[PDB]
């Protein structure tokens, strides 16, 4: 439950 | 890199699904749109996009 910060 | 916590909000810009994010641990100051493929919540993401 992660996402890459743009 | 970052624990999501909740998508707060959907959007499509650019031709890109976009998501607004809450991020686990930091204000509500610190909350983004991050493009669909960012993100590694499949839980959340079907959870957003069944009850929305």
């Amino acid at each position: 439950q992660t996402a890459r910060k743009s | 890199e970052y624990a999501v916590e909740k998508i707060i909000d959907r959007r499509v810009r650019k031709g890109m699904v976009e998501y607004y994010l809450k991020w686990k641990g930091y204000p509500e100051t610190e909350n983004t749109w991050e493009p669909e493929n960012n993100l590694d919540c499949q839980d959340l993401i079907q959870q957003y996009e069944a009850s929305r």
